[PDB]
């Protein structure tokens, strides 16, 4: 069975850069895999393409002035260890609804016969701070099967994360969505893996994995290329392994129990973030 | 001016002299209307076979649409229901206009209630609408039975049904006893005909579900009979006049006969009949259950195959010699019970009627259109007649059905010009009348304006519209006809030949011209 | 009597429950001539309480419905599901005079169908394709509109940039326009959101354009939409009184007859409520100031006939005259004739905005007397300007509920009910003469002197009808 | 007379944060301001109020039920040095658009009256991450005529300030509406002020002022209070002062040149 994923948190918390690096560490392991990113900035599919952009399914659909008319093999590139990696992309601000354009790109993606193809896993990148139906319409159509919030120490990330699991518990009579688990990214703060389980435990779902703060991310990412390809010996590319390896092996797909922004207040105070 | 003697209304009044003028002032000096020239030129091309291709290759608009939405469809069927009040949940002007739509058809009060949600329903929910409204509306009207469908600005807001009404009941506003079925209806999914079977299987499911255990097959030794989403009383009336002939047993779910026909004795009644929650309840202990129009009853085929474990047998909608035959057949194999001889010389009679008038429908062509069931049976019956059915057009239809209808035009010799079309629109069938044109078209008030399109292109190229169908707004009292069975048959075809009997004496009534062939006997 | 009509308001609350009851008592007042402020009286175009029955119809009714629907040149898109576009087809009468399909579209139904496809997704891209798709197949609209169902709100459809985009692309006025039903509480909403979609999209359009000739007499007929033709028949009376009838608002109107609008001298305003905030917005800006008018029956007329040739020279006072002396003989015939027939008889009313107190005068130029009348969705400045029709203890009612005007109709037991098609075949059951107010029972027109002998005919025929006589059966 | 500013930026980067403090120093000022938070965190209006959590309008109408319903007093209530605050609220996640509630909020104050008040400022915290009709609404209708993005040093505070620069470029020919300047929150970077002003000079606005970070801050919030309330004394609270000080006399509103994602690139590579 092909598999469906979701990575959705606040913005500039790494969710672009982590399941990039999962994607290519699965590649690393042979699974087949897509990864489409449904966030406007479209950095998203950058380190596995080795392009400084990727022009989009909505860019290249204008100018065209057609969607169907738009060929696929433009739209879709493939990348390193052979992963397909698209671009939902969006409109220009202030005009119509973002979230929007990701649903053309999907419904284009299947109408075009992506999927089925066999591929092992399919990898969304989400914008987590805001859901409104566009947004929340991989939620709505069964899109991702399994959900995975890539979120920090920081009070936003919880919020952001604690808001994208209110989604699932609304559209869960009707799909087959499931919060995956919490994937963490340390900014170096003094308890964030016991904070990060604590809430995951408040929510329902485990938190998958500890991602460490590292330089070598930065290295690889300047060089535009992915930390996995760029130094397979590396520290930090074992740990985005076992993401990936945990991801796989993983069974737990929980429909979330959301807690209070008191609960969430209380919680960080728990470890001394607020006195 | 007006002659007080002789009033005149809109028509002729507007006729006169002086507003000819003034409408011709009118148009000549602000509406910059394109010359008369131009328009013609305009109208001689949309009759055009050039046209019909642009107008046929259509991807996003609808013009003219032979469907209507769902809650129109879970109304109608909340209705059927004894005491019932149809209840939906989701915006006002929804309700408006179904009772407006069923008014008219129909000429008879329609109940029916709005829990009324705002904008800023919108944002928080329809939950206190709900609670509210099911409050009010069992405080004021007093229905034994509130049936719940929703609108379209529920459906997309997703308001969980199941959730507001345990919670009013939870709350308290309404008893935990009283009835509410409810059924999500979606109007962009679908068509009302879709809408009646959701509303019908919530009812049937709500009222039978819990209690299956005491509940065995033909215990009671009835029959089912699920009508569908159905406008002529004559169906209802002719259904349970045949299997009271027979003598077989029978419960009609969902008969809303009685209320849409009550009489004016000085006092208004908003309930009258329907089917009993009892007879709902003890439902499941039937031999079998039938389904008059097995094509908008697919959800209701599957709960009571798998629910109630009834086989369901495969019948077509009994219209025609044919199919009313195989309903009898069919009918006396479940009851066990005879057709008795009454019956028989029904059939007798409108083979008779047949005989009688197949010279002058013979050959005929019709174009004709409305919901899958009733153009199935009505192509069938047509086929029976030999007259030809060039144009079949479902707009609520499916691949399914098309493959049905025509396998059962390629049983006829003359179903040979028959075409079958699905998600067209009347816009296309105008079209078509143009460009192949028919001799007659079968369907609802809509289509006056068809015919009044071709009788603008010439008087040789009109087709007359024949009224069989819904909803009907021009004429008075149809809907006290009947379709089904040999009566409905006989119904049918009396219309149609007379309908052909009564074009063919205007065309030759010119005299010294064509009245050679205006004959005294025809 | 005053404590009676009190004590008939209270009985029937009895049976709602608090919140409703509370609510709704607020919305029956026992009328006092007297009273300046409506407010102090009756309070209303307030959310409708669910489960009650209301008769009020959404925001799409009145923007699509009423103000929109109407213009014969523009074509109309109902866009969002397919049902809002087919109830509401052809089912109000403003008459027009087109050929239908090719240069008039107005009883046709054009529709966006939405699918699940489209909720899902968003309607955007097939409203533009539908836009390009209704250019090919009807080549000589001049103009297209969209009035927005209420999944087009809900679900975040962008509608005003495809207008823009594609009205540039065509060089055609498409007009976008936000009636989306769950906004407002009753077809008023939409009524007003209707004329701001003018004004911001049709109506200053020929602003610098001096090309057209005016005339000193040049006035424009606004809310008016000529059910059964009665714009028609209003429209030859100004005209034989010497004023030129630039536009129609927005009865047999066309996008041309609008834009021209604001050339004219006066606005005569007949329906107060669905187009004042136009009325208003062009006195504003271009200063042509606007008066209300009422032409139901030959004394509103002759008195209306009167007020609009004062605000004009002698010549045309000097012709108001001429023609108030021509139409006599044939008002006063038909008063001859039918008021011996209608005399004393007492008259219930229940409409959506302008016709309850409006046809008042022409009910009592037949002797009628109106005992009670209501309004579907009107607001109190509209309540203000009906307790001066209305007569004293007379009862009063906004947004009355089914149940609410059975009961009053059973105790207070008027002779003809004048209300639309819901509740008409409630009343004839019960063997009351019930005549429809909004669609004229198709039959009309009911407005100018034309217009009155046909109403006083059909009050005459339906409350003297020979059926009432017979609905309790002889044997008891 | 009466400028309406609204506050944009990233989530997590101090909007709720800066709006408070600089209105609560523009309200020692004597100048009276209503803030309306149109951020479905609703914690705008949690400092100046001193309370948990302000009840929205949508949490106070969805009891009621209806929007006209409900009372203004009920809804809007008065902080700290006289100030109005007030939370637009929004939707349930998933449901509908989370920006309409910005729409629904800022009417029913207009209708009820908290406009036209002789009210010297209004402020509309609201988030900056997304720009959408719903989210941007105050940017089409012309809610406020000056608008404030705060920015620092990371990728996402400076593509979210250009993101809303695209908004109010798009905007520019119906409204009146102009990119008032852009406030720096300390990220504690190295070269961060210049980097603010280096991207705020390509974009066609000055920055207006630097904010430090200071635990001082921290402190006041916990207990629920500003930091000018809280230590009058302190520089942080003399720096709110500052912002708030230079947002009176700031009156450059210039619209904006949105910058290309690349330029975005060799400056942040720059500095
Ligand atoms: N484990 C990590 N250690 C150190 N830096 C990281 C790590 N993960 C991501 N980053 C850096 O932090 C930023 C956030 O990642 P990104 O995917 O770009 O954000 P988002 O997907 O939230 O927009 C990037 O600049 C990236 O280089
Ligand atoms: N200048 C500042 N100094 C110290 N802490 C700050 C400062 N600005 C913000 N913070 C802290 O950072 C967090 C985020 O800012 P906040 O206003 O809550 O977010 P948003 O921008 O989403 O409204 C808060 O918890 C606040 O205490
Ligand atoms: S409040 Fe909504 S705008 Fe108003 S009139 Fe009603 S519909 Fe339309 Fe209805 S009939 Fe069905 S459920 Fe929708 S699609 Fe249309
Ligand atoms: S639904 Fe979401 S993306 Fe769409 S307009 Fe609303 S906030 Fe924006
Ligand atoms: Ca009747
Ligand atoms: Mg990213
Ligand atoms: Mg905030």
């Amino acid at each position: 069975a092909m598999r469906q994923c979701a990575i959705y948190g606040k913005g500039g918390i790494g969710k672009s850069t982590t399941t990039q690096n999962l994607v290519a560490a699965l590649a690393e392991m042979g699974k087949k895999v897509m990864i489409v990113g449904c966030d406007p900035k479209a950095d998203s599919t950058r380190l596995i393409l080795h392009s400084k952009a990727q022009n989009t399914i909505m860019e290249m659909a204008a100018e065209a002035g057609t969607v169907e008319d738009l060929e696929l093999e433009d739209v879709l590139k493939a990348g390193y260890g052979g992963v397909k990696c698209v671009e939902s992309g969006g409109p220009e601000p202030g005009v119509g609804c973002a979230g929007r354009g990701v649903i053309t790109a999907i419904n284009f993606l299947e109408e075009e016969g992506a999927y089925e193809d066999d591929l092992d896993f399919v990898f969304y990148d989400v914008l987590g701070d805001v859901v409104c139906g566009g947004f929340a319409m991989p939620i709505r159509e069964n899109k991702a099967q399994e959900i995975y919030i890539v979120c920090s120490g920081e009070m936003m990330a919880m919020y952001a994360a604690n808001n994208i699991s209110k989604g699932i518990v609304k559209y869960a009579n009707s799909g087959s969505v499931r919060l995956g688990g919490l994937i963490c990214n340390s900014r170096n703060t003094d308890r964030e893996d016991e904070l990060i389980i604590a809430l995951a435990n408040k929510l329902g779902t485990q938190m998958i994995h500890f991602v460490p703060r590292d330089n070598v991310v930065q290295r690889a990412e300047i060089r535009r290329m992915t930390v996995i390809e760029y130094d397979p010996k590396a520290k930090q590319a074992d740990e985005y392994r076992a993401l990936a390896r945990k991801v796989v092996d993983n069974k737990l797909l929980v429909i979330p129990n959301p807690i209070t922004m008191d609960e969430l207040e209380e919680l960080l105070m728990e470890f001394g973030i607020m006195e | 001016s007006q002659q007080v003697d002789k009033i005149k209304a809109s028509y002729p009044l507007f006729l006169d002299q002086d507003y000819k003028d003034m409408l011709a002032k009118k148009r000549d000096g602000f509406e910059e209307k394109y010359p008369q020239d131009k328009i013609d030129e305009v109208f001689q091309w949309t009759t055009t076979k050039e046209y019909q291709e642009l107008n046929f290759q259509r991807e996003a608009l609808t013009v003219n649409p032979a469907k209507a939405c769902q809650p129109l469809g879970a109304v109608l069927c909340a209705l059927g229901f004894e005491k019932t009040m149809p209840y939906v949940h989701g915006s006002q002007g929804c309700v408006a206009y179904f009772r407006s739509y069923f008014n008219r058809h129909f000429r008879e009060p329609v109940s029916c209630v709005s829990d009324s949600m705002t904008e800023d329903a919108a944002v928080f929910g329809g939950q206190q609408n709900m609670k509210d409204g099911l409050q009010n509306c069992k405080a004021t009207y007093k229905p034994d039975m509130i049936a719940v469908s929703t609108t379209c600005m529920a459906e997309v807001i997703g308001d969980d049904l199941n959730a507001f009404i345990n919670n009013s009941k939870k709350e308290g506003f309404i008893p935990d006893e009283f009835p509410v079925p409810f059924a999500h209806t979606p109007s962009f999914v679908g068509s009302h005909v879709t809408g009646w079977d959701n509303m019908f299987e919530g009812i049937a499911r709500y009222f039978t579900l819990k209690s299956m255990d005491d509940k065995v097959v033909g215990s009671n030794k009835k029959i089912n009979i699920v009508p569908g989403f159905e406008t002529y009383l004559g169906n209802f009336r002719v259904i349970k006049r045949m299997l009271s002939e027979m003598g077989v047993g029978y419960s009609l779910l969902s008969d809303p006969e009685e209320v849409l026909d009550t009489p004016a004795d000085g006092q208004f009644r908003m309930y009258a009949g329907g089917t009993t929650q009892e007879e709902m309840k003890d439902a499941p202990n039937a031999l079998n259950t039938v389904l008059l129009q097995p094509w908008h009853l697919e959800k209701t085929k599957k709960f009571v195959e798998g629910t109630w474990k009834h086989e369901v047998p495969k019948l077509n909608i009994p219209m025609g010699l044919d199919w009313t035959d195989e309903f009898l057949m069919k009918v006396s194999e479940i009851s066990g019970q005879p057709i008795p001889a009454s019956l028989t010389k029904e059939r007798g009679r409108l083979v008779d009627m047949m005989t009688d008038s197949h010279t002058w429908l013979h050959g005929k062509r019709f174009a004709l259109w409305g919901d899958p069931d009733f153009v199935m049976g009505l192509v069938k019956f047509l086929l029976e007649l030999g007259c030809e059915p060039v144009h079949i057009l479902c707009h609520n239809g499916n691949k399914r059905w098309k493959k049905a209808v025509d396998a059962i035009l390629a049983a006829s010799p003359y179903g040979k010009n028959a075409t079958v079309y699905i998600g067209k629109d009347l816009w296309h069938l105008r079209s078509l009348v143009f460009t192949d044109k028919p001799d007659f078209m079968i369907g609802n008030s809509y289509g006056k304006f068809i015919q009044r399109d071709t009788l603008h292109k010439g008087k040789e190229f009109e087709v007359p519209l024949i009224r069989i169908g819904f909803p009907i707004f021009d004429r008075h009292h149809l809907h006290r006809s009947t379709t089904l069975g040999y009566e409905g048959a006989m119904q049918i075809l009396t219309t149609l030949v007379n309908s052909i009997l009564e074009r063919l004496d205007e065309e030759t009534r010119g005299m010294q011209a064509t009245d050679y062939n205006h004959d005294l006997v025809r | 009597s005053r404590e009676e009509v009190e004590s008939l308001i209270q009985e029937v609350l009895e049976v709602y429950p608090e919140k409703a009851r509370k609510d709704r008592n607020k919305h029956l007042a026992v009328n006092d001539p007297a009273v300046t402020q409506s407010k102090k009286c009756i309070i209303s175009n307030k959310k409708s309480q669910p489960g009650l029955m209301t008769i009020r119809g959404c925001a799409y009714a009145g923007s699509k419905g009423v103000v929109w629907g109407p213009i014969k040149d523009m074509i109309h898109i109902s866009h969002g599901p397919v049902g809002c576009g087919q109830y509401s087809r052809a089912g109000r009468r403003n008459y027009y005079i087109g050929t239908t399909g090719v240069n008039a579209f107005v009883t046709m139904n054009f529709t966006s169908d939405f699918q699940e496809k489209d909720i899902v997704f968003g309607g955007d891209k097939k409203l533009a394709k539908l836009i390009d798709e209704v250019e090919t197949l009807f080549p000589l609209n001049k103009g297209i509109s969209v009035q927005s169902e209420c999944p087009i709100g809900l679900i975040g459809d962008d509608i005003e940039s495809v207008s823009k985009v594609k009205g540039a692309e065509l060089s055609k006025t498409i007009v976008p326009v936000r009636c989306e039903g769950f906004r407002g509480v009753s077809q008023s909403l939409g009524h007003h959101i209707a004329n701001d979609a003018v004004r911001d999209w049709v109506l200053g359009k020929r602003d610098e354009d001096t090309t057209f000739a005016s005339t000193p007499y040049d006035v424009a007929i606004i809310g008016d939409y000529n059910i059964g033709g009665d714009a028609w028949s209003s429209r030859i009376l100004l005209e034989e009184m010497g004023l030129r009838c630039v536009a129609q608002w927005s009865g047999d109107g066309s996008i041309s007859e609008i834009e021209l609008t604001p050339k004219v001298k006066l606005n005569l305003v007949h329906c107060y409520r669905s187009m004042n905030y136009i009325s208003r917005h062009m006195e504003e800006k271009y200063g042509i100031p606007w008066m209300e008018y009422n032409f139901f029956g030959p004394t509103k007329t002759i008195e209306s006939l009167r007020a609009i040739a004062a605000k004009f020279d002698e010549s045309i006072q000097k012709k108001c005259e001429e023609v108030i002396a021509k139409y006599k003989p044939e008002w006063e015939a038909v008063v001859a004739k039918y008021r011996p027939r209608l005399e004393g008889k007492r008259v219930m009313l229940y409409i959506g905005g302008l016709r309850p107190r409006h046809v008042i005068g022409a009910y009592e130029d037949l002797g009628m007397e109106v005992v009670g009348t209501g309004y579907e969705f009107a607001h109190n400045d509209d309540y203000d300007r009906t307790m001066k029709e209305m007569g004293d203890s007379t009862l009063l009612y906004d947004d009355v509920t089914g149940y609410e005007f059975e009961e009053f109709v059973k105790r207070i037991k008027p002779d003809l009910i004048g209300s639309g098609i819901k509740e008409k075949f409630i009343f004839q059951k019960m063997g009351i003469p019930f005549r429809e107010m909004h669609s004229w029972d198709y039959s009309g027109p009911y407005h100018g002197f034309d217009g009155f002998a046909i109403f006083a005919r059909d009050m005459d025929m339906t409350l003297n009808n020979p059926c009432w006589k017979k609905l309790q059966a002889p044997w008891e």
